[PDB]
């Protein structure tokens, strides 16, 4: 939602809502999974290990 | 020379895979970058990944 404060720690996962209509777990249109990820396969380069 | 309003470019569109890299989708109205270029095509349903 915002930025936060230094030495803070947050571990919530709930939907974020940017252009209304919150989705409520639909995880569709006009809002994304806070959480990502990417692979670590060994060919890559060092600007991604 | 204008500004390119994408609040209403992603307009109401039923699914929009706007699957973006380098800035978050939300922050690009208050970028001033530079020129932008405009090309488009159409792909089998399946391959578009």
């Amino acid at each position: 939602k915002s930025n936060l404060k230094p030495f803070e720690r947050d571990i919530s996962t709930e939907i974020y809502q940017a252009g209304n209509k919150p989705c409520n777990g639909v995880a569709g249109f006009n809002c994304y999974f806070p959480l990502r990820s990417y692979s670590f396969r060994p060919t890559y380069g060092v600007g991604h290990q | 020379n204008c500004v390119a309003d994408y609040s209403v470019l992603y307009n109401l569109a039923p699914f929009f895979t706007f699957k973006c890299y380098g800035v978050s989708p939300t922050k690009l109205n208050d970028l001033c970058f530079t020129n932008v270029y405009a090309d488009s095509f159409v792909i089998r349903g399946d391959e578009v990944r």
